[PDB]
């Protein structure tokens, strides 16, 4: 159960954003998180099907069925030492996102104050604590965030959803840094100026055309996109919620290689990636909120 | 489509809409489509009627491919249009090219706002047309008792003064003196006197 790692933001300016995007989007998603410290890939998991202390009333009174499955390579951190008796030294935990996110805000601000001090993350001994420690540039900051040691049998129950490809059509969203990126981000967040919209009817017709249809108003609104869209690889449509689209808006704003996967009346998958050079893929699985 | 009209000077169709709101803020507005232009007619309590007209010259393209009838009548709600074109106008500084469309009776009224990146499409439901006819509330063109041509600013200032003094009731005086004098006044009954 020996878990120790050190992160230094200044050396790599991309992996820190990669980690911050997960720590922010999981906190926005739901309370607490799972951190699967495998021997080579960190798998931060936010699922209502499990999480132990995040499986109270998820898909019960709010329709929260969203499952985010990220992946952090071992090369992100400075030292990646994992010691555990489990298979491939698997160390699955469950801690709240409030304290962890506040600590990361403090570390980021300490960086913004003009510091080069690193951060040390440990596991100071099935309930434990995380020994986050760092300094200014010699003021001491110690945060022993509570954490647990969710069992291997409980770990096995946490499996990534298996998305089929019989009817799936991918859509290569344009990079935000590109000319069409700002326009596409505005088109994505355009559905947010109507406070009475709860469901979004995505549509893709094959040069593919991406269309957003809103049918929860006195008028029939269709938010279209006439710009260039690439389909890495019939109309496939899925009705999803609005918060599930806001988090996708944030994920697109925080990444470049973003793929919008649409299953016909089954699911919508938002595949983000960061080609640092292996690749820190961020995958969000969103389920249909209504039938077509 | 039986009718299609495209424009970029959306401020014209925005001021035209802003001239219609005074005649009620939530009711039905009648749109008459013919080859000459697009007109909006609104009637309140059978005592007043307003008829704006947007000519075909205000649009680059004005097809009106309808051939079975010379004119097309549709009745839509004004609150849907006003509530719609408000949030559309959030980024009105963009080069927007409005596209009006109507495919006939039973088809909705389409209002496309394309920004060369986003093509917002709003379809307004068309309702049945009421019994009252807008040609009843027109002056007889062979019975005119007075014909006054006034500037816009002076009349606007006079109306704003009448509004500020309250003016529950109003009077219009029009006398032409023999020598050279023309008298036109807007007398008001109000709290003042």
């Amino acid at each position: 159960m020996k878990l120790k790692l050190i992160v230094n933001g200044c050396e790599a300016p991309d992996d820190y954003k990669l980690l911050r995007t997960t720590i922010n989007t999981v906190a926005s998603l739901r309370k607490t998180a799972i951190l699967r410290f495998n021997s080579e890939r960190l798998t931060i998991i936010s699922t209502p099907k499990s999480s132990l202390n995040s499986s109270n009333n998820g898909t019960i009174l709010r329709g929260d069925t969203g499952q985010l499955w990220c992946t952090i390579p071992h090369d992100v951190f400075r030292l990646y030492t994992v010691i555990s008796a489990r298979e491939l030294n698997t160390i699955t935990m469950e801690c709240n996102c409030d304290s962890l996110l506040s600590v990361f805000k403090r570390y980021d601000r300490v960086m913004n104050q003009g510091s080069s001090s690193n951060m040390t993350i440990k596991l100071q001994s099935p309930i434990c604590a995380l020994g986050i420690t760092f300094e200014e540039i010699v003021i001491m900051h110690s945060f022993k965030v509570p954490v647990k040691l969710l069992f291997r049998a409980q770990d096995t129950r946490i499996q990534e959803p298996m998305i089929n490809y019989i009817q799936l059509m991918m859509y290569k969203l344009p990079p935000i840094s590109g000319e069409f990126g700002s326009a596409f981000h505005g088109f994505i967040r355009r559905v947010e100026r109507y406070s009475n919209v709860n469901h979004i009817h995505l549509m893709g017709v094959k040069d593919v055309e991406l269309k957003i249809i809103v049918n929860e108003l006195d008028w029939h609104l269709e938010i279209c996109w006439n710009g260039p869209l690439d389909s890495v690889i019939s109309t496939h449509e899925v009705i999803i919620r609005c918060k599930d689209w806001k988090v996708c808006s944030k994920l697109y704003a925080a990444f470049e290689e973003v793929v919008l996967a649409i299953s016909h009346d089954e699911s919508c998958v938002f595949h983000c990636s960061l080609d640092r050079g292996e690749r820190g893929q961020i995958i969000y699985y969103i389920a249909r909120s209504k039938g077509l | 489509n039986k009718f299609s009209a495209s424009t970029v000077h959306l401020e014209h169709i925005t001021t035209a809409l802003s001239c219609l709101t005074p005649f009620g803020s939530k009711d039905d507005v009648l749109i008459f489509i013919d080859a000459d232009g697009l007109s909006f007619v609104r009637e309140n309590n059978h005592v007043i009627k307003i008829q704006l007209l947007l000519s075909r010259e205000l649009f680059m393209s004005y097809s009106y491919r309808n051939e079975t009838e010379d004119h097309m009548k549709l009745c839509v709600k004004i609150n849907h249009i006003l509530d719609s074109v408000s949030v559309m106008n959030r980024n009105s500084d963009d080069i927007v090219e409005c596209t009006l469309s109507y495919d006939g009776h039973g088809s909705p009224f389409v209002l496309i706002f394309e920004d060369s990146f986003i093509s917002e499409r709003v379809e307004y439901s068309t309702y049945l047309i009421k019994d009252f006819d807008t040609n009843g509330l027109e002056l007889d063109r062979e019975r005119i008792s007075f014909e006054a041509i006034i500037k816009g600013e002076a009349l606007h200032s006079a109306l704003k003064d009448l509004k500020e003094i309250g003016c529950k009731e109003c009077y219009v005086y029009a006398k032409t003196e023999a020598n050279d004098e023309n008298v036109f006044a807007l007398i008001s009954k109000s709290q003042l006197g």
